RNA sequence: UUUAUACUAACAC
RNA sequence: AUUCUCUCUUUGCCUUUUGGCUUAGAUCAAGUGUAGUAUCUGUA
């Protein structure tokens, strides 16, 4: 039965829109050859969409295009292709867990506090609820709001 | 209030001719416009071809609703829901010989088409000759479908008598398709038929162009229980002797409690514990105990016997 | 523009046997979107 | 405030148009605003 | 005579 | 015994989802007041 043709459609789009979004795209029972179809679809349609937020990108650095359009579309592609990429260095360091190293990380701490040990530091209180600065202090936020 | 939200809103929206010859043509015209437009809007789109044709039946007949079918047909040849579609409405309004070349159209143009098929010849039975049918469903044969073409072609022959046609028919089937269970279903014919002599020349036919990687376990019962209809006691123990001789492990058990059906109506209970003895070693021993049990079993059926 | 030369015999190998698991094994379930559902339709929270 | 009137039409709004939209439901709630209508959706 | 809705809207601040 | 209609139980079939593509294509509910017209509600 052809009651398909169509209907695989409505799915690639789909998927198509879920990659921009960077969300996954699991589908309940749908036949794994028609799951490759539209994962092999997409995966064009994500390079020609890729390159071009490149080749755009570098007929703005340079000068030749104007019209907001074109600075404006391919301000968009940069801000998904550059989430995109946030999403992945975050997930990968909850998985690749701290970079750090416990035994850096206590060197920095400990050559911190010796810094401040050395000047004779303060550390910086909780504000006082009798405070003669405060009102000073808050209109200044909000005259730079 | 999540749900009542929803419903609430359907129970609100639900709440929420002709006379002259003259002015008929009038709205017979504008239905005419609205069906043309909609085959412009979509070249192909079945639903509003089958419809067009229809609707000028029951008004008029003939050439606007015989145009639209060969108008449509053109667009999409092998639809077979408008070939059908396009047939009966002749039917329904009697012309036989005008159908049955549109019939023979279709038969051409698409050979692996069996709903065309079958249904040429039903339209052949009600309209009468028998004649027409099988020049028809001789036709058929040298497409050399299947079965369901033949055996549909033989219940021809059923029906009606000349039952020397049939047989030469199942001969044919026998070479084109050549497997058992068309030899066990030639000699039915001959049951009927009522030819004792008839059915064992056929029987033979059959050992001859299968072979021995050809041949099944099954045909030799089924050989077998036409020996118990005769009767006859010289044929059936032969039969069997020589057809154990081919299958031995792989259809060996089936055919031995058969044997025996035969000895337990016609001292003589040798091959009784032949069979035994033969089927319990027959049965498989994986290990130590279970090998040294079946042991016990073949032992004690070599000491009785 | 007239209408074709009437076409051909089709002449195809023989249909091949189907099943019914295997018209069940390319059901296709209507996918249903995250943005775009234009028109009514209406579909429950725990279908999506 | 966040009163059971309010998310009985939101839950029957998502239904509606999906979860992706949401100005298109903070207009149908009048008083609410899409970071909100939105915001108390992924909490509650 | 009062209340609501739309049309007057090819209005005005 | 067959055919047709009605009723109930269990199971099958769908229309593509409302045509497609973009930067989710794009932005965010202070309007009020008067005059005229039309509709609806009450006062043997």
């Amino acid at each position: 039965r052809q009651g398909k043709s169509k209907t695989i459609l409505q799915h690639l789009s789909e998927a198509w829109r879920c990659w921009k979004a960077n969300i996954p795209w699991k589908v309940p029972g749908l036949p794994a050859p028609i799951e490759n179809m539209i994962l092999r679809y997409v995966k064009s349609k994500a390079d020609w969409w890729t390159s071009v937020a490149h080749f755009n990108r570098e007929r703005i650095r340079r000068g030749a295009t104007v019209d907001k359009t074109v600075a404006k579309k391919n301000l968009g592609r940069l801000t998904r292709l550059w989430l995109k990429a946030e999403q992945e260095r975050q997930h990968n360091y909850l998985k690749d867990g701290p970079y750090v190293t416990a035994d850096e990380a206590v060197a920095i701490y400990t050559t911190f506090v010796h810094w401040l040990e050395s000047r004779r530091f303060q550390p910086i209180p909780f504000p006082p609820l009798s405070y003669k600065h405060d009102t000073k202090l808050l209109v200044l936020a909000l005259e730079r709001l | 209030x999540x749900x009542x939200x929803x419903x609430x809103x359907x129970x609100x929206x639900x709440x929420x001719n002709i006379t002259d010859l003259e002015e008929l043509q009038e709205f017979q015209g504008r239905k005419r416009k609205e069906f043309e437009d909609a085959i412009r809007r979509n070249r192909l789109a079945m639903g509003h071809w089958m419809r067009y044709g229809q609707w000028e039946l029951d008004q008029k007949e003939f050439a606007r609703a015989r145009s639209v079918f060969e108008r449509a047909l053109d667009v999409d040849s092998t639809y077979i829901p408008l070939w059908l579609k396009y047939i009966e409405c002749e039917m329904k309004n009697r012309n036989i010989n005008h159908a049955r070349n549109l019939f023979d159209r279709a038969v051409t143009q698409l050979p692996r088409v069996d709903k065309l098929w079958y249904k040429y010849v039903y339209m052949e039975e009600m309209l009468g000759n028998i004649t027409g049918c099988r020049q028809v469903f001789e036709r058929w044969l040298k497409w050399e479908p299947d079965e369901n073409c033949w055996m549909s072609y033989i219940r021809m022959e059923r029906r009606y008598h000349e039952n020397e046609r049939a047989r030469g028919i199942y001969e044919r089937f026998v070479v084109v398709h050549p497997e058992v269970t068309n030899w066990l279903r030639w000699a039915r014919f001959e049951e009927e038929c009522g030819n004792a002599a008839n059915v064992r020349q056929v029987y033979l036919a059959a050992i001859d162009a299968l072979g021995q990687e050809f041949l099944n376990e099954r045909f030799f019962i089924a050989f077998a229980k036409f020996e118990i209809r005769q009767k006859e006691y010289e044929r059936a123990r032969t039969i069997f002797k020589y057809a154990i001789d081919f299958m031995p492990r792989s259809k060996s058990m089936e055919l031995y409690k058969e044997y025996t059906h035969f000895e337990k109506q016609f001292x003589x209970x040798x091959x009784x514990x032949x069979x035994x003895x033969x089927x319990x070693x027959x049965x498989x021993x994986x290990x130590x105990x279970x090998x040294x049990x079946x042991x016990x079993x073949x032992x004690x059926x070599x000491x009785x016997x | 523009r007239g209408p074709p030369s009437p076409p051909p015999p089709v002449l195809h190998s023989p249909p091949r046997k189907v099943s019914a698991q295997e018209q069940q094994d390319w059901q296709i379930p209507p996918s249903i979107s995250n943005w775009k559902n234009p028109k009514g339709y209406t579909i429950p929270l725990d279908k999506r | 405030a966040w009163k059971n009137t309010e998310d009985e039409i939101l839950k029957a709004a998502v239904s509606k148009y999906g979860k992706n939209q949401w100005a298109r439901i903070s207009s149908l709630l009048v008083r609410k605003t899409p970071k909100q209508c939105k915001a108390r959706w992924y909490e509650w």
